[PDB]
């Protein structure tokens, strides 16, 4: 404040003359365009939302490094030339990016999933800690992991559990967001995933819930979209072309692999297919600890009693078990849930899945 | 519709249809899977005849493979009064 | 003017003609002497 | 114009001419008139032409609607016209809306047919909203002819908004 | 004379303020056109510009003119918000099990939201009705937004999606804008409803375009916005071609079924609809429901019109006991006719 | 003229020999192009075939795999063949349009003949059936020579 | 010091851009996918203004007009997917992405997946190795090599590596065109890339041009007649005319690859397009005996083992799946604390990939 009063204030007065020549080129009737390709001859392609696709020349405002193909810029109504670039801080460039460094989930906190740990540890932690073991065999360790089951137990816990021991940064990317709202950004978002995580790379990319883009059907038309093929074809080249010592890792998740593109699978690059395992007594107590924390319970309520007799429910039915237990207190007009409500609600959810399996077989 | 209007505006007009089994027919269960164009043509032919605007001098000739495979609603009197075999 | 507008003539009363442009616009114009009624047909330039 | 229709003629007079002429008979009894009637039988024979004869005695505006209409490759225009024709009949009390062979537009989908068949269940919600959605008030008479129907009962049957069901006598 | 000079205008578009620029400009998204950077009015400071603020942009010079009221003008297909809803729970009354399940789900968090936060369970934001078709749920739908003093809103997913460019997105996002300002309201989800009120058996082939938008706005509203007192009410009796992920939390919370019909179920319904009518003293309304077969709530409601037709031929406002059983026998045979 | 026989006997090879001596334009109709995912493409395809043959008079149309589009049977299962059904229907309609032009030839080389039709046998359509059997002892000696 | 020179590029040049650039951009104005002007009318002659947009289309007649640089406005002048009348010379189809393919001259890979299969070797020795070595004997022989080679079967099994094996002894340049990268959203680029293949092949002779998974883009589809984009149509015109008629096939070869042989272009099934046809089958115990021995040469393992028993544990399967077995050999050996793969290491490694296929 005091230091910059004798610096920035006389600086803006001497720089006011250069700002006057800018505003003359700027103009009041501006517009937002869309970039396509940038060439060293100072020319580009811009489009306003009414789709009058144009081709104009690039003037001198900001460095070309700030300009990227597929972005939005500023235009004027005379020559439709680019008068400036639009700030991308408000509009996220990628789909969903969440950087979690050193997460809480570890191998010992996920319960009896250790059977799945031995498979993911050899394909992730083993090449990272001892890369010289693969150099003697001359083989490429698979960087991909295929996950099965339902979220909240197998997919949610194991995703952040591998990053703790490997000291990796967890990045969660939504799979249904791979087709994003715009045409031409398919190959751009694929490179930004490996570009941001490529400089340092103590990170593992995670993708979940792809029901769509993995299916190109029989064509790109008659109900299909071109954005689906832009991301799928570029993801195959970026995954197969980029090879490293095991720093960058990309892990997807899907319930059914029969609908996915077999060419996108690229056999031999991803050798790891991990099935879904049922939770043990340790994992089931972890799900209960989250919901029963805010839920009122007496001193006679123990997590070991509920998991003793159970149908071995998934993460969806366990969450619904404590949900039904809360309705018994609302009908009786009480804020304290006793131990009888947890046992009564456990039998109702257990009987809604498997009972007699249509008794038979002589 | 435009053929119905062109027949009213210009009296000397004769309409001839060939192989109406494609646009007609009872199909199987009378359900529609990509079949909406079959009922689209049949319902319009029966609706223009029973409306308040009829065709006095306009004659429409239809042809098909079998008469029994068509819509029985058209064969009833009041719209199509002429059923003639060609042996 | 050499670059004429691309359209199709749907109707050749006798000296009147109707043309349908490819811009989803329909205009009415009288027939001139530089064209023939057989030369005006749809699916043509 | 055609005899032997006294079975159907007594049904039309009660569901059309009765609420149109004297509206005070319903308030005295404490009952409300139905918002429509379903006609089952072959069209064109003692049926379709009889519907046009209703506008003669009632002196009402007859709206001719075909089930093969509103065919388009776009969306949103078809379902919008069902609401617009209802409000169009609200300004003019003597109005009558008729639909020929509702069996084509009342057929639902037991399986997903993907393209080009999506418009059969999109048009059904608007016909039901203009009747089952609103309360009971009749500014117009709704008559739906049916040539043949195996099972179509999406909301249509039961006397929620539609009480009487007319059937063409064979004997 | 001064008015004639004011009536001449080049025109002004409609847009909403997005952000604020240090260059004394503003980024405003024009709904019929798009995002355009324009100039802020000289008589209006840039500090008063907020996010999603409704303003007025001139057509001629493409700049801010004045600041109108802040509202989202709805494009109206079936979605127009009505006023003064007319219904009651005494008209659809007579069902004990259904009313208890509706109050503990919809009406409970609205009146006392602190009961769920103190207990430690999230309040249900949605419910799917179950039951046979034509139980009389069409009349109680108006009473849901009436007794709760909420805004009556009906949503049609078909009319908000069009094959035209830009017409299948902005319409769906228009619902999300007003849902925040109207938040004390209950949203009605139609076209998926199999309950029988309006039953199309759902649409799995026509929703392929809207699933990429509407399903994102409904899930982001609860999770990201955390806006309470907003009830998304869906209905169906079966999940087959719809979203298989609805069973996950955030969409389906509570499930309200329908009680089996019996003599005691139709005895109270017949008495309610007969209050507007006039009955002779000494007529038992419970014996009428005993002779009924497979009659739902709407079957009894339709008997009133049929019962008044027999007495109208004799021109009597009072329906004798002889005409009731003759009318009920005809209404019961409507489904079994031919 | 109708032509049937196994492939390799010259059914597709001799099709150009008739247009070479008569100075006619060879127009081939591909078999998979007749199968279209869009419904209603058979009407414009047949009309455009004779439209190009109207401007250029010496034009011969060659059809490949006649048996694919040549069997409707009697059944109601045509819902999947609905594009194939109207293909033969428009063929009968366009050939009746201009009866004064004999310079437009329609040739279909297929394996055999199974489903007949009274409409397909008449003037301006397939009439003479020329069998293409397997070559005999002395026939293979002349071909190999 | 350098702070002024950094902003000097955007200051001093901006003054010249006011008069200079605005004058060059007058008239409402390197791959360009949209060629259109806005309200440009001149005269009669020198008007042009061809608009590809659906609104206000135009065409230009009156003979042939060719300009070296500027036709009317220069710049946006273009054609793209719809060819308008008589003007070839200025397509905006040039995308300097043409290096996307893989050109390998004299590949050093000899026997990789080729060993073990006798039938596929002998079929490609006569039509490839011989003409690329002594083509003069074929001029005396009287006949010509086949215009095309049809390779159909499971992909990634060595179908591509089989062309690299025969090209080793002849020192031929191996050019592979991947069908996955061949399919692009840009319409009109496929016609230029194929034309540049034969033009570049004449510069350096003794090369082999290979195409992978031709059914990806397809030789015959429903988008040719019904659709409005021209890709395969103009590709087949440059494929048949350039190669067959004026170009000798001795030093220039074109080999395709596919899966279903009946889904190809029926134009290629006619005589005079594709003659040589080689069928690929799953390798037997003898076929896979030499496959595992080649891959094990790169890795360091125990030489006292036998690879004929390893190939017996796995049933008949595509050769592309055999590469994943070697990647699992050096993994389970680490769990046993063995830097090399012993005899017992391949026992659990082969049994792991068998249960993963679930066939």
């Amino acid at each position: 404040f005091v230091s910059n009063s004798e610096i920035l204030k006389p600086f803006e007065k001497k720089q006011e003359e250069e700002k006057k020549q800018l505003e003359e080129i700027r103009g009041n009737p501006l517009s937002i365009g869309t970039l396509e390709e940038i060439i060293d001859d100072d020319h580009a392609i811009v489009t306003s939302p009414t789709m009058p696709d144009y081709y104009v020349s690039i003037l001198s405002f900001v460095d070309k490094e700030l300009l990227e193909p597929g972005c939005s810029v500023l235009l004027h109504h005379k020559t439709m030339s680019i008068v400036g670039v639009l700030q991308d801080d408000a509009d996220p460039m990628v789909s969903v990016m969440k950087m979690d460094k050193s997460p809480t989930e570890s191998y010992s906190d996920i319960g009896g999933l250790e059977s799945q740990i031995q498979e993911i540890k050899e394909s992730v932690e083993l090449p990272l800690t001892h890369p010289e073991l693969y150099e003697e065999m001359g083989i490429k360790p698979p960087k991909g992991v295929i996950l099965y089951g339902a979220p909240g137990t197998g997919k949610t816990l194991l995703a952040k559990a591998v990053a703790n021991q490997t000291s990796a940064t967890f990045l969660r990317i939504v799979g249904s967001e791979l087709i994003q709202k715009y045409l031409g950004d398919g190959p751009r978002l694929c490179r930004q995933i490996f570009k941001v995580a490529g400089e340092n790379a103590p990170s593992i990319v995670f993708i979940d819930e792809i029901d769509a883009i993995g299916t190109k059907r029989y064509d790109s038309n008659s109900g299909g979209e071109r954005e689906i093929q832009r991301t799928m074809l570029e993801l195959l080249n970026q995954l197969d072309g980029f090879d490293d010592r095991g720093d960058v890792k990309v892990i997807m998740a899907t319930n059914k692999i029969e609908t996915l593109d077999p060419a996108l699978i690229r056999p031999g690059r991803i050798d790891r297919k991990i099935l879904f395992e049922n939770p043990d007594l340790s994992t089931k107590k972890k799900i209960l600890g989250i919901h029963t924390s805010k839920m009122n319970l007496s001193e006679d309520v123990n997590l070991e009693t509920l998991v003793t007799t159970k149908d071995d429910l998934s993460g969806a039915d366990i969450q619904a078990m404590c949900t039904e237990a809360g309705l018994l207190a609302l009908r009786e007009r009480r804020m304290q849930v006793t131990a009888e409500d947890f046992k009564q609600a456990k039998e109702r959810v257990m009987k809604n899945k498997v009972e007699e399996n249509l008794e038979g077989l002589y | 519709r435009e053929m119905f209007a062109y027949a009213k505006e210009h009296e000397p007009c004769i309409i001839f249809m060939d192989e109406v089994d494609a646009i007609g027919g009872r199909r199987f269960s009378e359900g529609t899977s990509a079949d909406r164009e079959i009922q689209r043509t049949l319902m319009e032919l029966l609706t223009q005849m029973d409306g308040f605007d009829n065709l006095g001098q306009t004659k429409i000739i239809m042809a098909t493979n079998r008469p029994d495979t068509l819509d029985p609603a058209l064969l009833r009197p009041g719209r199509l009064d002429r059923k003639v075999e060609i042996p | 003017q050499l670059p004429y507008l691309v359209a199709n003539v749907v109707e050749v009363v006798g000296k009147a003609a109707v043309v349908k442009t490819s811009s989803r616009q329909t205009v009415f114009l009288p027939m001139v002497g530089l064209v023939d009624p057989d030369k005006l047909k749809p699916n043509d330039l | 114009d055609v005899g032997g229709l006294d079975m159907q003629k007594q049904e039309i007079r009660e569901a059309v001419e009765l609420p149109l002429v004297q509206a005070d008979l319903y308030e005295q009894i404490g009952i409300d008139p139905p918002r429509g009637v379903l006609l089952y039988g072959p069209p064109g024979t003692g049926k379709t032409m009889l519907v046009k004869a209703v506008a003669n005695s009632t002196k009402a505006a007859f709206i001719r609607v075909n089930g093969s209409e509103f065919v388009h490759k776009y969306l949103g225009e078809g379902p919008r016209m069902v609401r617009d024709v209802f409000r169009l009949a609200r300004e003019n009390a003597p109005s009558i809306i008729f639909i020929d062979e509702v069996d084509s537009i009342a057929t639902k989908r037991f399986d997903a047919q993907t393209g080009s068949d999506r418009e059969v269940q999109r048009i059904l919600i608007e016909l039901l909203t203009q009747m089952d959605g609103f309360d009971q008030s009749t500014n117009v008479k709704v008559i739906m002819a049916t040539n043949r129907a195996d099972t179509l009962d999406p909301a249509l049957l039961r006397p929620g908004r539609l009480d009487r069901k007319i059937e063409f006598p064979s004997l | 004379k001064d008015e004639l000079r004011l009536l001449q205008e080049p025109g002004s578009y409609v847009g909403e303020v997005i952000k604020i620029v240090s260059d004394k400009k503003v980024l405003v998204k024009v709904q019929p056109e798009g995002k355009y950077i324009v100039d802020v009015a000289k008589d209006i400071n840039v500090k008063d510009l907020k996010a999603s603020q409704r303003v007025c942009l001139r057509s001629d010079s493409y700049m801010l003119h004045k600041v109108l009221e802040n509202k989202a003008d709805p494009l109206v297909s079936l979605m127009m918000v009505e006023k003064v809803p007319d219904s009651t729970y005494d008209m659809v009354g007579g069902l004990t099990k259904q009313i208890k399940e509706i109050k503990e789900v919809i009406e409970l968090p609205v009146k006392h939201p602190e009961l769920f936060e103190s207990l430690g369970i999230a309040q249900p934001k949605g419910v799917i009705l179950y039951g046979p078709p034509g139980t009389g749920k069409t009349l109680l739908a108006r009473a849901v937004a009436h007794h709760t003093d909420c805004k009556f809103i009906r949503v049609s997913g078909a009319e908000l999606v069009q094959k035209y460019i830009g017409e299948g997105s902005r319409m769906v996002r228009e619902l999300f804008v007003m849902a925040r300002e109207h938040a004390p309201s209950i949203i009605f989800m139609d076209e998926i409803d199999s309950i029988g009120s309006t039953r199309v058996e759902g649409s799995g082939g026509g929703d392929s375009e809207v699933q990429r938008t509407m399903l994102e706005l409904l899930n982001q509203l609860d999770g990201f916005e955390t806006s309470k007192n907003i009830k998304i009410i869906m209905a169906t009796n079966r999940l087959d071609i719809l979203d298989p992920a609805l069973l996950r939390p955030g969409r389906i919370d509570r499930k309200i079924e329908f009680p089996p019909p019996s003599v005691a179920a139709r005895a109270e319904i017949l008495r309610i609809h007969s209050r507007k009518m006039n009955l002779t003293r000494g007529i038992n309304l419970r014996k009428v429901a005993e002779k009924m077969n497979g009659c739902s709530g709407a079957d009894v409601k339709g008997v009133c019109t049929e019962a008044g037709m027999y007495a109208l031929r004799e021109r009597r406002i009072h329906v004798t006991q002889e005409d009731f059983e003759l009318a009920v026998g005809k209404v019961m045979n409507k489904n079994q006719e031919t | 003229a109708l032509m049937y026989g196994p492939p390799g006997t010259g059914k597709t090879l001799l099709a150009r020999a008739c247009a070479a001596q008569t100075n006619a334009t060879f127009l081939k109709l591909a078999a998979p192009q007749l199968v279209q995912m869009y419904i209603g493409e058979g009407a414009k395809l047949v009309r455009d075939a004779f439209a190009l043959a109207k401007e250029k008079a010496p034009t011969i149309i060659f059809i490949d795999e006649l048996d694919a589009i040549g069997t409707k049977r009697f059944d109601s299962e045509k819902s999947g063949d609905r594009e194939v059904q109207r293909t033969m229907l428009e063929l009968l309609n366009q050939l009746d349009g201009f009866s004064s032009d004999d310079r437009v030839k329609v040739l279909a080389a297929t394996n055999r003949v199974d489903v007949l039709d009274p409409a397909l046998l008449r003037s301006g359509r397939l009439d003479r059936k020329i069998e293409f059997p397997l070559p005999s002892e002395d026939s293979r000696a002349q071909i190999l020579q | 010091l350098k702070q002024t020179e950094n902003d000097l590029k955007d200051i001093e040049a901006r003054i010249k851009e006011k008069a200079g650039v605005k004058e060059s951009d007058t008239g409402l104005a390197h791959p360009l996918q949209v060629a259109r002007c806005t309200k440009i009318i001149k005269g009669e002659d020198a008007k042009y203004v061809i608009n590809l947009k659906q609104i206000a289309k135009f065409v230009v007649g009156l003979g042939e007009r060719v300009s070296p640089t500027d036709i009317e406005e220069g710049m946006r002048v273009g054609v793209d997917r719809s060819k308008y009348n008589i003007e070839l010379p200025l397509p905006p189809r040039i995308d300097p992405s043409v290096t996307m393919m893989t050109v390998e001259e004299k590949p050093d890979v000899t026997y990789s997946d080729v060993g073990g299969c006798k039938d596929q070797i002998e079929k490609l020795r006569e039509v490839v190795e011989l003409p690329l070595l002594s083509p003069e004997r074929f001029a005396t022989l009287g006949i010509d090599p086949p215009k095309g080679i049809l390779l159909y079967g499971p992909p990634g099994t060595g179908k591509t590596l089989c062309a690299r094996a025969v090209a080793n002894r002849t020192d031929a340049t191996f050019i592979r065109v991947i069908g996955s990268e061949l399919v692009q959203k840009y319409v009109g680029e496929g016609a230029r890339m194929v034309r540049e293949l034969f033009e570049m092949a004449r510069t350096k002779k003794a090369c082999i041009i290979f195409f992978d998974e031709i059914d990806a883009v397809g030789g015959a589809r429903f988008d040719d007649g019904a659709g409005g984009d021209n890709e395969v149509q103009r590709t087949m015109l440059e494929l048949i005319t350039q190669l067959d008629g004026f170009d000798p096939r001795g030093n220039i070869k074109v080999m395709f690859a596919t899966n279903r042989p009946n889904t190809l272009d029926p134009a290629l099934l006619r005589p005079g397009r594709i003659d040589r046809k080689v069928e690929f089958s799953l390798p037997d115990l003898e076929g896979r005996a030499n496959i595992f021995r080649i891959h094990s040469k790169s890795m360091s393992v125990e030489r006292g083992i036998r690879w004929e028993l390893i190939s017996r544990l796995c049933p008949n399967s595509t050769g592309a799946e055999l590469r994943s077995v070697c990647t699992e050999a050096g993994m389970f050996a680490i769990r046993a604390r063995r830097k090399v793969a012993t005899e017992k290491d391949f026992l659990k490694a082969v049994d792991k990939v068998i249960s993963g296929y679930k066939k």
